[PDB]
């Protein structure tokens, strides 16, 4: 008869171990990224669509987007006392943006002057402090930036520029052991355990001092930790779980079934492609040109999701997600996005005009992570509809199909995909197809596509930023660099305790305002 | 009415000929009644199926058994198991084999007296029954394992089993083929005063034909599964009426140095009491003799005396704790090295004990017999054929044994096959041990003249271990006393069987049936 | 015997010497590279890779690598775990209940396995034996993870009279039925084993004299066959011991264990060296011991067995 | 198994007319011929996927169904029987001569034999499976059936070792070894002709259950990339496949996992019908 004790105010839901120290320019992925967004608040925040909204901030003020004013609120103050000022946000920007800190988000702080000083490499050049940002008061500070930019306000949200007390930098490895926010919740009390079981869960309750835009509606929330969504998918038909966040694919027939109205469904801001370097054999050129189109039009996409996905994946109609402001599905050229068996064999007959087609054509991806199943389709639908022998390939380390894709030195086809972490367009496009940049692992140079993602930054306003990026996008369906797939369908679970469950732009639940009783 | 009753039983093995063919015998509840006859002929087939302890392949055929007025042939193992313990009590012929090699001969006598509890009067009833069948230190007898123990004393314990709750009945196989005559005189004039102020009986299967004639009160010879003749024990044992048994009872026993032993010494470390504190057992104690070549030199000896030791240290399959064994001057049997080894293993023979054990369950007779002949390259394939065929026909052996294996062979059968492996590669040297044991005297008269023509013909040396000792007095040129391992008395064979000088060897010279 | 004992245990040091060195050896010779997982499906600025390759000592000399990681074993300090953790809290929290797990499963498979297969010894070729042969054939087609979903299923979703899940609460009763699952790819061994070993001895002479005591069929068929059929199967179990240890990552998957085979293989797909090595070292030690106490019960079995 | 000469004629005559002796005869005899010549029983491709015909139920066009992809289930486990059964067999009897040769060795002479083979036992014993197969295949350009039987032989002869080495001790004491140490037999001759038949019941029980191990655990393997090229068809790559089906109430998993265990059933009747010929009654 002993324990049973029951959880009647607390959400359980569903999570896994941050891999990561939780210091916020320390983490880049989701299971972490949860946690962080729970307990810091920045000077931006989104709701469930994904507005932006002043949260921190009275004023962020600009005339040029070069320039950019930002003007803090008086009151705010971390779960110990001490307040948040100015110096909270300049003083964490400087830590991300130093290269000995060895920070995973560094990058982040490309746009702003001064950046080349602190992360080249140490020694070589002094001044630890980027130039750009300028302390005028203990509550206003100016940014300045390398370029314009109208997506700069955009990314004040993201869990990358969310401040730090001051008691932070003097041992930040016990920082990261036992955080100090700001935001919603904070880390529960303690005195029965720790608040974080390495393995096992994290217990979070509200914080009395926030007066924000996220006000919770909980008692607190508790993230436990599993493997094997199968089983949480078990847990939550037992009664043991609230929210489930993700169905299994196992269970994506029979979810309709079982939960019965206790389900819902909405797009996130991810999608996949299939990638093949402009290096490798008859895959390069004009001649290679050719080959891409071809690839594209022997894919069956509304046939594939939803034989494989069950409806849990959209076609692409873009190289963009259908989530985001300024999507526009009926593009002037994306018919080469379409199935066409005929047109696919005769590009690959025009191509095979200039060289002949040799070898093995292979899907390299990595094992024990739900690839399986749409990369034998993608492979058997190209191996029918053209001549060829192509075939799927796993590989047995993530850590080994990573290096040879970051080396450089792959000799095959590869998965691929972006997740966006803000709501904007061309977060999906200059870091993947700009000349140098670091997620471009096919190697496309395109000297009149970068001229025409840089005139769409520089335009005055949003709405006519959107039109020159959808303008832009046309030189990237003549040159097919990569083979866009489908975007993301989030589906979120539930109990019968819980009552206010939503999906965000980004296919989590909104934490904040579910309602336990 | 008898207490036991068996009429017209007959055993088969399997689609075969029937084992036992028609067998009638009955015993009276306060009586003597022993079972004589050739070597093979159904005397331990029906003693099994009497209690239904019958090997893997055999089962009663037109035939019943009636014990007590309840006929028991039909199983039903209810009836005979609140028989089997109480009522009737049971002695194997092979004492080797028929005790578990894992339990502590103590726990396998406590286990069988039931009907009682006892607490730990159990523990100290089986010390009785131990000290009463004729052990001479019974209460560390019952702390060692079976194999630590000598072939006489594993017998001695297989009676105080069979004696354990009281029977009403003992059917004993053999159980004095391996004590001497002076324990074998205590335990049976043990039996016999168990067979009064009680009423036990006795059915006595035995090959000795002197100890009947003046123990027993019936008689019942036995040949080929028929019983030949039944009555009186003298007017069957003085005045036969059947050819074979006048033939039984006639032909029955009546009444330049290879190799030099010096001061052998075995001393086992045994753990008495606690496994840390270990005693010493000095089986052998500074023996020493002189074989010439061409002669017989028997061994005579109490049981648990050391002669199996020394045998097996002579033959280079146990290491001395001191002293050496010089075979020939050249090779020294403790040390020998790589290559006088074929040479040395060709020229010198050893027949076990009980030599059932030693006979790879997995070979045929056949197969068993020719395994010398096919090491040491002989002939090339039918050249073996012919010298096995001649040898199992010397040996007294029918032909339609070769490809039975030895778990589907008599007793004596066994016995004879060992003789035979051991004379296949005619060596030099034959070292027997106790090994005329199981065969009849007509069958073993013929085994002795094979041999006696053997060392006529070629020169071989036989060194004999034995408890019979009419058989000593008509084969064996010297004659060497054993005691407690010390040798007492080595004479020649008149002087020791005419002039003793010696108490112990007197009293071992007068207690002969 | 003492000195037999004293020669094994002392020659137990070298050997466990050469197998860090060489299990360190082929957990460094895997394919990738470390680094370019440090930051999951994004890469890293060129200098913050150049920072981190030097903060982990990834650019160091094999053998001096080694030599770090094996000089520093001395004061505990297995290593740092990229995730920031000491690797002693690691096992620390990984072990305990893998062990409990393991032994659940050897005692349910022990008793299960000793049981059908001595009863299907003594009455072989009828209908139990042929059922108990085609069901642990069917055991054997059937995939592991077919066996816990359904039975999870039935047992703690339908009936609920087991947990759905063990996490954070393992007990000796919450880990029954993950046990029974576990152990129950060792069971046709168990079975067949025992099956033959009591096959063999069933005819015994001593069998027969110990009928003719008059005592019952069950104590003698316990004491003597059994008794005397008992060295294959116990050599199995010790050998099987350190497999439910290491080897229990699908069990562990179902029922939410937490257990030592999910680290392991995480630390193997993200290349963590230390991690792998102290794992993998652990499990050969559990080896070494079992099979020393395994053959000291070989000579406890059988008196006959004696060793020098 | 070493020396039973004498009447191989017997034997074999015994075994003749033992109706467990000819009936898994006659299913292994069928096994094989499915392994060897799979164009008679089916015409379909075994690669070929028609994905407009997904998850259908077995009709007179496809007999057992299709597949997700759309493969012809029938043509899949026609053409699964040359791979497993070949690395079935392979394996097994890698193990078997290998780990009972060594195991009997270790067992017969103890002195430092025994102390090398153990040892090299419990280190083999201890290491994973998975690690060393993802650090050898780094060297082979090419995968086959006869790496993926290496693999698996290198890492399972273990466990077959230990049974081996255990069931030779309690012989290795009996009086028929004393017995033909006095013959004048050496140590190598007593120990094939008296101890290899008198102690290799076990070792046949323990090879008859990993023969399906193996064909369970290659799949495991080829599922990583580390064994058994994905143009390969297979009894068990198939069943990992399918075991996600399951839970819509689909089952085709059972369709290779029947021939698997018929394929053990045959193999152990055959083992025990020879071990029974060991020791007849
Ligand atoms: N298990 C068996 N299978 C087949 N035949 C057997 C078996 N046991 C005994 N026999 C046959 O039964 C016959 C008589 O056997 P039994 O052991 O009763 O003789 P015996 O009188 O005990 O001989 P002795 O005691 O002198 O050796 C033998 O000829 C033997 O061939
Ligand atoms: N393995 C052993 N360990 C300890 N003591 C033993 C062992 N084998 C024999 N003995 C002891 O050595 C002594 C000599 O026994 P041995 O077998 O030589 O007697 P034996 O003369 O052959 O007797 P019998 O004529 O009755 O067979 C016995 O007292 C026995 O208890
Ligand atoms: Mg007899
Ligand atoms: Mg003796």
């Amino acid at each position: 008869c002993g324990g049973g004790v029951l959880s009647p105010d607390v959400v359980l839901v569903n999570g896994g171990e941050p891999p990561n120290p939780l210091i916020p320019t320390g983490t880049n992925d989701s299971n972490g990224g949860r946690i962080i967004d729970r307990l810091f608040a920045g000077l931006m925040s989104y709701d469930a669509v994904g507005k932006p909204s002043l949260e921190v901030a009275q004023s962020i003020e600009s005339a040029d987007n070069v320039n950019y004013r930002i003007t803090v609120k008086p009151g705010w103050k971390f779960t110990d006392g001490s307040p948040v000022t100015a110096h909270s946000f300049v003083d964490a920007w400087n830590y991300g943006a130093l290269s000995t800190n060895a920070q995973l988000q560094q990058h982040f702080f490309s746009p702003i002057e001064g950046f080349d000083d602190v992360a080249g490499a140490p020694g070589d050049k002094s001044r630890t402090t980027m130039s750009g940002l300028r302390v005028v008061n203990d509550l206003e500070f100016t940014v300045r930036l390398k370029a314009p930019t109208i997506d700069f306000t955009l990314r004040l949200g993201h869990s990358s520029f969310y401040p730090l007390p001051d008691s932070a930098f003097r041992d930040m490895a016990a920082f990261g052991r036992n955080p100090i926010g700001n935001g919603p919740y904070k880390l529960a009390d303690g005195p029965a355990g720790p608040a974080w079981e390495h393995n096992v869960r994290i217990d979070l309750v509200p914080n009395p001092d926030y007066h924000g835009n996220r006000k919770p509606r909980n008692k607190g929330l508790r993230f436990e930790f599993y493997a094997n969504l199968d089983t949480a998918y078990a847990d939550l038909l037992s009664g043991n779980l609230d929210v489930l966040d993700t169905i299994p694919p196992s269970a994506l027939t029979v979810y309709q079934r079982d939960l019965g109205d206790h389900a819902t469904s909405g797009p996130a801001a991810i999608n996949q492609t299939l990638d093949t370097p402009l290096r490798l054999p008859h895959f390069g050129g004009e001649e290679g040109r050719l080959r891409r189109l071809a690839l594209s039009a022997a894919i069956n996409r509304p046939q594939i999701c939803q034989q494989i996905f069950a409806g849990t994946r959209s076609p692409a109609r873009d190289f963009t997600a259908r989530s985001l402001p300024g999507f526009d599905p009926n593009l002037p050229g994306n018919e080469v996005l379409d199935y066409d068996p005929q047109r696919a064999r005769r590009l690959w007959a025009q191509a095979d005009a200039i060289s002949p087609w040799s070898g093995r054509y292979a899907i390299a991806y990595n094992a024990d992570a739900g690839h399986r199943d749409w990369v034998d389709a993608v492979a058997n639908s190209i191996k029918n509809v053209l001549g060829i022998d192509a075939v799927a390939a796993p590989q047995p380390t993530f850590a080994g199909f990573r290096t040879q894709i970051t080396n450089r030195a792959i000799d095959s086809a590869f998965r691929a995909g972006w997740r966006g972490d803000y709501p904007s367009m061309i977060e999906f496009l200059a870091p993947l197809f700009t000349a140098g940049a670091g997620s471009n692992d096919v190697g496309y140079i395109n000297p009149e596509f970068d001229a025409a993602l840089a005139a769409a930054e520089a335009a005055p306003t949003l709405t006519e930023s959107h039109e020159l990026v959808n303008d832009a996008q046309r030189i990237l369906f003549h040159d097919m660099p990569v083979v866009p797939l489908w975007d993301y369908i989030s589906v979120v679970g539930w109990s019968s305790q819980v009552s206010n469950v939503t999906v965000t732009w980004n296919g989590l639940p909104d934490y904040e305002n579910i309602v336990k009783a | 009415a008898p207490l036991l009753s068996v009429e017209g039983l007959e055993v088969t093995f399997g689609t075969d000929a029937p084992a036992v063919c028609g067998v009638d015998l009955a015993v009276r509840s306060g009586q003597t009644v022993a079972v004589v006859g050739e070597s093979g002929s159904g005397k331990s087939t029906t003693a099994a199926a009497i209690l239904g302890l019958l090997p893997a392949g055999g089962r009663i055929t037109a035939g019943r058994v009636v014990f007590d007025g309840r006929d028991i042939t039909g199983a039903d193992a209810k009836r005979l198991r609140s028989i089997r313990g109480r009522e009737i009590g049971y002695v194997p012929q092979d004492p080797m084999t028929n005790l578990n090699p894992v339990w502590k001969v103590g726990f396998q006598v406590t286990e069988a007296l039931r009907a009682n509890t006892d607490g730990r009067a159990a523990r100290r009833r089986a010390v009785e029954l131990l000290a009463e069948a004729g052990l001479p230190d019974p209460a560390k007898q019952a702390g060692r394992y079976p194999h630590q123990l000598s072939g006489g004393m594993c017998q001695r314990a297989l009676i105080a089993i069979g004696l354990a709750g009281r029977p009403r009945l003992l059917i004993a196989d053999q159980p004095t083929s391996a004590l001497d005559v002076t324990v074998q005189r205590q335990v049976l004039d043990h039996l016999q005063g168990l067979t009064d102020e009680l009423g036990t009986a006795l059915l006595l299967i035995t090959h000795d034909l002197a100890l009947a004639a003046q123990r027993a009160e019936a008689v019942v010879v036995v040949r080929r599964g028929v019983v030949v003749e039944s009555g009186a024990a003298q007017s069957i044992l003085q005045s036969p009426q059947h050819e074979y048994t006048r033939r039984l009872v006639a032909a029955a026993p009546s009444l330049g140095d290879i190799l030099v032993v010096s001061e052998l010494t075995k001393i086992y470390r045994e753990s008495r009491g606690a496994p840390w504190r270990r005693v010493e057992s000095r089986a052998v104690d500074g023996v020493s003799f002189r074989l010439p070549r061409a002669s017989t030199l028997a061994i005579v000896g109490e049981s648990g005396s050391g002669k199996s030791t020394l045998a097996r240290m002579v033959l280079g399959l146990l290491q001395p704790t001191s002293g050496t064994v010089v075979f020939d001057g050249t090779y020294d049997v403790g040390a020998l090295a790589r290559d006088q080894v074929l040479a040395f293993r060709r020229r010198v023979q050893p027949v076990f004990q009980n030599p059932y054990s030693s006979l790879d369950p997995m070979y045929s007779v056949f197969r068993a017999i020719e395994e010398p002949l096919r090491v040491h390259h002989v002939g090339d394939r039918r050249q073996r054929q012919r010298a096995v065929r001649e040898l199992v026909d010397q040996v007294a052996l029918p032909s339609s044994i070769l490809g039975r294996r030895p778990r589907e062979l008599s007793g004596g059968q066994r016995q004879r096959v060992a003789i035979a492996r051991a004379l296949a590669l005619r060596p030099e040297v034959l070292v027997c041990d106790q090994a005329v044991s199981a065969l009849d005297v007509l069958v073993q008269a013929q085994i002795l003249d094979l041999l006696a023509d053997l060392q006529a013909d070629l020169g071989l040396t036989y060194l004999f271990i034995s408890h019979d000792l009419a058989v000593i007095r008509q084969i064996a040129d010297d004659v060497l006393v054993m005691r407690a391992g010390r040798v007492v008395e080595h004479a020649s064979t008149e002087e020791v069987f005419s002039r003793p000088r010696h108490e112990y060897t007197r009293q071992l010279l007068q207690a002969i049936p | 015997m003492g000195w037999y004992v004293a020669r094994r245990v002392a020659v137990m040091v070298p050997v466990f010497l050469g197998a860090t060195l060489l299990i360190y050896g082929m957990v460094f010779l895997l394919p990738g590279d470390p680094v370019a997982a440090l930051a999951g499906d994004r890469p890293l600025t060129p200098a913050v890779a150049a920072q981190l390759r030097s903060h982990y000592h990834l650019d160091d000399p094999f053998l001096v690598q080694y030599l770090r990681y094996l000089g520093g074993i001395l004061h505990g300090d297995l290593g740092r775990a990229y995730s920031g953790l000491p690797v002693s809290a690691v096992l620390a929290h990984a072990f305990p209940v893998t062990i409990r797990l393991a032994l659940i499963a050897l005692a349910v498979e022990a008793v299960l396995g000793i049981g059908f297969g001595v009863i299907a010894g003594l009455r072989q070729g009828g209908i139990f034996d042929s059922a108990v042969l085609v069901t642990g054939l069917v055991i054997i087609a059937i995939p592991i993870f077919v066996l816990g979903f359904l039975a999870q299923f039935l047992f703690g979703v339908q009936l609920e009279i087991a947990p759905v899940t063990v996490g954070e609460r393992a007990s000796v009763g919450r880990l029954l039925l993950p046990g029974i699952v576990l152990g129950a790819m060792s069971f046709a061994y168990v079975v067949r084993l025992t099956r033959s070993a009591v096959a063999a001895n069933a005819h015994a002479d001593y069998v027969r004299t110990a009928t003719a005591k008059g005592l019952s069929r069950p104590r003698v068929v316990t004491v003597h066959i059994l008794r005397n059929s008992l060295i294959p199967v116990v050599t199995f179990l010790g050998a099987d011991l350190g497999a439910l240890m290491g080897g229990a990552i699908v069990t562990e998957g179902i029922f939410n264990i937490h257990g030592v085979g999910g680290v392991l293989y995480q630390a193997v797909t993200r290349q963590e060296t230390p991690t792998v090595v102290s794992i993998v070292t652990v499990l050969v030690l559990i080896y070494l011991i079992t099979n020393l106490l395994v053959d000291l019960l070989y000579a406890a079995l059988d008196p006959r067995i004696r060793y020098g | 198994m070493a020396e039973h000469t004498g009447f191989w004629l017997d034997a074999w005559r015994g075994l003749r007319r033992r109706p467990k002796f000819v009936i898994a005869a006659a299913l292994i005899l069928l096994i094989l011929v499915v392994a060897a010549f799979p164009s008679l029983f089916t015409a379909a491709d075994p690669t070929y996927a028609d994905p407009s015909q997904s998850m259908l139920a077995p009709s007179a066009a496809h007999w057992f169904g299709t597949d997700l992809q759309g493969h012809d289930i029938y043509s899949r486990t026609v053409y699964g029987a040359r791979a497993s059964v070949t690395v079935g067999l392979g394996a097994t009897l890698a193990v078997f001569v290998v780990g009972g040769a060594l195991g009997a060795l270790a067992g017969f002479y103890g002195s430092w034999i025994d102390a090398v083979v153990s040892r090299v036992t419990d280190v083999f014993l201890g290491l994973p499976l998975l690690l060393a197969a993802i650090v050898l295949m780094q060297v082979m350009h090419h995968r086959t059936v006869w790496t993926v039987i290496a693999i698996l032989a290198l890492f399972g002869w273990p466990q077959v070792a230990r049974i081996a080495r255990g069931a030779v001790l309690e012989v290795r004491a009996s009086d028929y070894v004393l017995a033909a140490k006095a013959l004048g037999l050496n140590r190598f001759q007593i120990l094939l002709r008296h101890a290899l038949p008198n102690a290799v019941g076990p070792v046949i029980a323990v090879a008859t259950v990993a023969l399906g191990i193996f064909i369970v655990t290659e799949a495991t393997l080829s599922y990583l990339g580390v064994g058994l090229p994905t143009s390969v068809v297979s009894w068990g790559g198939d069943i990992n496949v399918a075991q996600t089906r399951l839970r819509s109430g689909s089952p085709i998993l059972f369709y290779p996992a029947g021939a698997l265990a018929i394929t053990v059933l045959a193999f152990m009747m055959m083992g025990d019908a020879l071990r029974d010929a060991l020791d007849p009654a």
